[PDB]
């Protein structure tokens, strides 16, 4: 209803109470005045614009998010949290704070603007907003946060999941816009070494392409990555099928080729060791 | 600048 | 080597050995001539011809498939099954066997076909014994066995799951294999009103086929049947599109259509009163 | 104390008092007036005279039990007992009790002998009762009730468990006792088909003879039962080395023999098979 | 006593 489960886990004075009417949800992109003090060493100084529900990319306490959420335009406060909503079990060495451990935050909330929520949208938002959103993932790629491009990647998702409502024309985009986002969602796991999520991707992807070049590709990858060489093997197998002059498809078959040569030869004389044991182990009588 | 196809 | 650590649950004396050499195994086709006693009375006798690891759907107890895989050829013997290899919990009223409840068999086997183990076939004989074995599930099917058809349709996505070895003729003639699989547990699943079973099928089946009319078409199936209206609606709508000529896409995009009308309006006039109010609890200062 | 916070799942109403001073208690002697309904039907209607925690041979619900153990001399009184405190979920045939039913007793509590306890009695105290405990496990032994002789036998290995205080003339009399004890704790599981504690029975025998003919044996039969071919043989082969002459040890040691030499030569053309089948895939380049 | 076998 509006109340606290987390039993103050993270309180906060308001000193300042700024322009009330305001609070901000969670994907909305916010600028935040910090200052978190250890027992009391101001350890962290810093004017962000980050968007919630990345704080974990730049050195912010799960709390410390949680209750910006709380607050209004211009309107300073100070945070209190508990161990437990800081940086837990765990520290931060690079403030040198150990596991367990209390936190002092105060923060201005200068300026922010919510993010839509699948309802606040209509059918043509979505896919604008969606747009969007593909965008900053694919800038997050380039640049390098593989991490924080899996989230923006995954409101796209969300957005067009139930929202069913379009007309074709719609529908066509609509989709156009999933699979996209599957194969960026497989192909970041990829760079985070996440490889069942990449091949768990690929799938969502290729339910809407089940011959698209890029799917079959990083899936095929993302199993050879963990060593299953006849999944991997079937996939670029299959791709070039598909797409011959694909380069990578065929060295990275090859490669299979070579790792189940071994394997099976392996096998093969463990199967023939086992055997003459056995067959000794008989010759008692 | 992303992949041939 | 696998043995018999579950502490007596099935013990069987063996009353006049068979033959033997080798004997039956997971999945394999027997003749036998058996009789089942609670107590001592006799609910049960019969010789029948099954296959190991589809007696649950004959009356037949986890235990007494088990024994029988350890039964050599003309074996004769007597299995004691413990309260928990035999109807144990459940109880099986049909013979009138309480939850908790030993029994005790009298197993003959006359006969039986060994099933063959994946690794024990090449490409060739793997897609001969998958195709033979779609044969089999389909007159399981249209008896209105549905269990025993998926353990059927089950059987050809397994041997096909890791096969490699294959070359694009073999390997597309596994893919519509797997494909033809996917679809039909999907249709299994609707019949025994395992929609959400039936949902992941159409999926694991829409991975390789894409457009596929029926994968489309039953998954659409499923979601309404849970009631999740928008997602059907996408389905179907998404069926006309492909296959316009469609005869219940048509038809049941208007029930999704005419479902989803009604939960809107039913909705709006909730949010209505829920605003009414909101409003005279504010005319209180 | 006053545990009873069962949440009156067991109550009784003192129909008529009676003298008494205290209470029957663990393993006591008890003669009982019993009168027990469901719904108001009588199903059981009987004097039986059994020693507490005996009841669950004696088809009595385990809250009736508890319920005797707060009663008076020759005292009178019903017990109503709450589902989970007889005969449950799993209910109760012979007298048709549906799972998850309530009861109805009126029981009269004749006379009985309290249970010693460990601290009660002095060393050889314990030496004596330890033996009319065991004639009782050996009467209801030869009389078939193996799981009321272990009841008995159990008593023994608790009393002398801890207890050291025995002069070395006690201390061996003593260990004889335990000794004989754990052996036929270890012959009752056989019977009662529960090998996994026939065997930890001959252990804590052996820990006191390493040489028994009983205890080594009775092992080497509980391996066999569930297949331990090889352990077995291991015991087997050893009663004979120590006694040349024992019946059923030569025998035994035969029989794993057998199911040994046959298993191999399963085993074996197993991997000649796995073998060939590895080859011929192998030559496919 | 203790018998059988």
């Amino acid at each position: 209803g509006s109340h606290m489960e987390e039993d103050g886990g993270i309180i906060r004075r308001i000193q300042t109470r700024g322009e009330g009417y305001a609070k901000p949800n969670e994907g909305a992109i916010v600028e935040v005045a910090l200052e978190g003090y250890y027992k009391d060493k101001l350890f962290d100084q810093r004017e962000l614009r980050f968007e919630i529900g990345e704080g974990e990319n730049l050195d912010l306490p799960y709390g410390l998010e949680r209750a910006i959420q709380r607050m209004e335009k211009g309107e300073h406060s100070i945070v209190y949290l508990k161990p437990s909503y800081a940086f837990g079990s765990v520290g931060k060495e690079k403030f040198q704070i150990p596991p367990n451990a209390e936190l002092k935050y105060e923060l201005h909330l200068k300026s922010f603007e919510k993010a839509k929520e699948s309802w606040e949208m209509n059918s043509e938002e979505k896919l604008e907003q969606s747009t969007i959103v593909k965008e900053r993932g694919t800038v997050y790629f380039k640049e390098g946060k593989y991490k924080q491009a899996l989230l923006q990647y995954k409101k796209i998702v969300s957005w067009l999941e139930y929202e069913s409502s379009f007309s074709n024309e719609e529908a066509q985009k609509a989709q156009a816009l999933r699979l996209a986002s599957h194969l960026n969602l497989a192909m970041c796991h990829l760079k985070l070494q996440a490889f069942s999520a990449a091949i768990e991707s690929c799938n969502k992807a290729l339910e809407l392409d089940s011959n698209n070049e890029k799917g079959l590709f990083r899936r095929g990858e993302a199993h050879l990555a963990v060593n299953d060489f006849e999944l991997a093997r079937a996939d670029f197998q299959k791709v070039l099928q598909l797409y011959p002059n694909n380069k990578a498809a065929k060295t990275q078959l090859a490669v299979c080729q070579q790792r189940i040569r071994r394997q099976l030869a392996r096998e093969k004389k463990l199967y023939a060791n086992m055997f003459e044991r056995l067959a000794e182990e008989e010759n008692k009588a | 600048m992303e992949e041939v196809d």
